[PDB]
């Protein structure tokens, strides 16, 4: 009986979003959605047909369009999916002084990011890759063990994240941390 | 000042502006591509089956004629059929539309349109004759560009000599532009009218066409394209001829049209939706200036019944139009609405809109358009946080780039003067000046 359009959407937080409700009936006693969202009804001349325009999309929410009708009250949900960046991409304090032959612990620690099954966090060693994994927890902790050598003096670590919703059409989100520069001695 | 638009204060951004933006990013493409050089064909080294000298195309284009064409020989020449009755210019003729017009919803058809000068086009793949695909290696683009230049040329001759009132030289280049601007649509496989099955034939050629020119293309140029309608050869291919297929559209002319950038118009950049919506608005006018004369007769009941039958065929006629203006506006509506909030969610790249797929374009140029007016673009403050419009409506757009001149007394396309209607209402049931002759 209850028809919404878009039945699935993808939008970054804070974002908007245009909901149709509608109803197979002609004449409904009822035509509405159910968001605490603060929303914005378009004026169009359909009875059986409303269009909504739903603000400040903080959370995944499910925004409920219900119709009254004379065959029976029927509800249609659409699938509202945010996103939203790492609010902190950082590397562990480390001294920059280490000594060639230690056993460097490089941590990173991610905070948020959503959807997290698009979110992958990346330790590197310049421009290479040295160890690559979805982000899991909060806050997601990436580690990798460097064996401080001679050539290392100098040589800039950073801490990615990746947050891919490209599959949807959309871009991909990069995100880095403040570099540490490896300073060698003995 | 806009009598649609609420109180603003706004640096203005124009139509023709973001048509410009729009020309900007074509020729940026067409180059960045580097398929000018393959895509820009020269009529006069193609091959024409009809009998017209390739040549003629380079020594005396405005002299050439359906022979100049590879064109199946039923269709006698590019406006062979095609307004017989001779109705397009027509004050009042009715404009199309619906499931059998178009696939996009709420599309009104301009009877320019609906009898366009495309014959050729529509046969050059017909009954077993295919001259156009049968030609010399590397003369199907050649060929091509002469059949588009004589559809163009006579589309715009027929302009000429069906205008109502040939003295309106700005109307016959006003029809000229958007006639232009149609053929591109045609050609880049954007036109609205997909549902006559003429229209579709003509498409079904284009590709085939396309797959020729595509295939004759160099091995580094020829990856740069995907797409089975090969929508961005097309888009490509159009930026690449356009220049000429204008020049041609000015033959016979003894006023020739100007072109308000680098000697070309601009309305092919403004997306068909849009145009034909300003084409409605002007030819209303038309019609709203035809049923006011009407009510001339109404110089003074009694002996007013003439003018008793005039108010009233004025009613019944002006509510019509007002029907197809709701569905213009209410569309509209929803197209900016869209537009606005892909700006307001970051544009492209952060917001995929739900919308059919041939008002993508509609929906882009209103979101550049929303921007360019003062709109805040770039993703909420929510969305990469840290840790520690006079355009907004139908009516605003048409007072701002339709030509409403024609509109006697009755010229607001809002029914109030910012958000009963207003006296000046254009789709009022009698016109305020006609108010206590109509009461009687
Ligand atoms: O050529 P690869 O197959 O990539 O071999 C690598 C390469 O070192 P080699 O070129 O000497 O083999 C790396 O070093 P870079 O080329 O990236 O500088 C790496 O070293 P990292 O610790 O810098 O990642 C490591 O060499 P090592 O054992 O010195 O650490 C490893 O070579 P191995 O096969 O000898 O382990
Ligand atoms: C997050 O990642 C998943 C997995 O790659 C994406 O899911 C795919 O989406 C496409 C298009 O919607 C489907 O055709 C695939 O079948 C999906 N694969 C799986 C394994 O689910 C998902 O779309 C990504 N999210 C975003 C926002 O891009
Ligand atoms: C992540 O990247 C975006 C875009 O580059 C930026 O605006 C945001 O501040 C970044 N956030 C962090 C935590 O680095
Ligand atoms: C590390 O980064 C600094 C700038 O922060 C730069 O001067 C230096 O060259 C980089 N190191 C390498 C090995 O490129």
């Amino acid at each position: 009986q209850t028809s919404v359009s878009p039945s699935k959407v993808i939008l970054p937080r804070g974002g908007s979003v245009l909901v149709t409700c509608s109803t197979s009936c002609d004449q409904p006693k009822l035509l509405g959605i159910e968001t605490p969202l603060p929303k914005k009804e378009l004026l169009l001349p359909g009875n059986n047909r409303k269009v909504y325009e739903l603000s400040n999309v903080q959370e995944d929410s499910q925004p409920m369009c219900y119709s009254n009708c004379p065959d029976g009250q029927s509800t249609a949900k659409t699938f509202l999916t945010v996103y939203w960046t790492p609010e902190r991409v950082e590397l562990a304090p480390l001294p920059s002084w280490q000594p060639v032959g230690k056993n460097l612990t490089l941590r990173c620690q991610v905070e948020g990011g959503a959807p997290r099954a698009n979110l992958t966090v990346v330790l590197l060693r310049g421009e290479k890759e040295l160890k690559r994994e979805p982000a899991v927890g909060e806050p997601a902790e990436v580690t990798t063990t460097v064996l401080v050598r001679r050539d290392h003096h100098g040589a800039n670590f950073s801490c990615r994240t990746e947050l891919d919703l490209r599959p949807q059409g959309l871009e991909l989100f990069e995100n880095t941390s403040a570099p540490y520069q490896l300073q060698t001695f003995g | 000042s806009n009598p649609c638009a609420k109180p603003h204060g706004k640096k203005l951004a124009t139509v023709k502006q973001i048509a410009q933006y729009y020309k900007r990013k074509a020729y940026i493409q067409l180059n960045e591509r580097g398929s000018r050089s393959a895509l820009k064909g020269d009529a006069s080294q193609g091959q024409y089956d009809r009998g017209g000298k390739a040549d003629d195309f380079k020594t005396k284009l405005c002299e050439i004629n359906e022979k100049h064409s590879n064109a199946r020989s039923n269709s006698l020449n590019p406006c062979n059929g095609k307004d017989n009755n001779k109705v397009r210019f027509n004050v009042g003729t009715p404009w199309q539309s619906g499931e059998k017009i178009a696939t996009a919803t709420d599309v009104y058809l301009p009877p320019r349109r609906q009898h366009f000068c495309t014959s050729n086009l529509e046969y050059l793949i017909n009954g077993g004759h295919q001259a156009i695909l049968n030609v010399k290696n590397g003369k199907i683009n050649h060929s091509f560009l002469g059949d588009v230049l004589l559809a163009a040329k006579y589309q715009a001759q027929h302009t000429m000599k069906d205008y109502k009132s040939k003295n309106d030289k700005e109307g016959i280049c006003r029809a000229i532009r958007y006639s232009f601007a149609d053929i591109g649509d045609i050609i880049k496989g954007t036109d609205l009218w997909d549902k006559d099955g003429g229209e579709i034939k003509t498409q079904n050629h284009l590709v085939t066409i396309f797959d020729k020119i595509k295939a004759q293309l160099p091995k580094d140029i020829k990856g740069k394209y995907t797409g089975t309608k090969h929508l961005e050869l097309r888009k490509d291919w159009w930026e690449a001829n356009r220049d000429q297929v204008w020049k041609a559209m000015q033959c016979g002319n003894d006023n020739p049209c100007s072109g308000e950038s680098d000697h070309t118009p601009l309305h092919d950049y403004i997306p068909q939706r849009l145009r034909w919506m300003t084409e409605w608005a002007e030819w209303y006018c038309k019609e709203q200036s035809r049923l006011y004369d009407k009510l001339k007769v109404c110089e003074e009941s009694g002996e007013c019944a003439t003018c008793k039958e005039a108010c009233e065929e004025y009613n019944k006629e002006i509510k019509k139009w007002e029907q197809q203006w709701d569905a213009i506006s209410y569309k509209y509506l929803m197209l900016y609405a869209k537009a606005r909030i892909t700006a307001i969610n970051g544009g492209p790249g952060y917001y995929n809109t739900e919308v059919q797929e041939e008002d993508k374009p509609v929906v882009d140029f209103l979101y550049n358009l929303y921007l360019q007016n003062g709109g805040k673009k770039g993703p909420p403050p929510d969305t990469h946080r840290v840790k520690a419009t006079p355009y907004s409506t139908a009516a605003g757009y048409i007072h701002q780039e339709a030509h409403i001149g024609d509109c006697q007394k009755q010229t607001q396309f809002c029914k109030n003067k910012n958000g009963e209607a207003d006296p000046t209402y254009a789709f009022r049931d009698k016109p305020h000046d006609h108010d206590t002759a109509c009461k009687c």
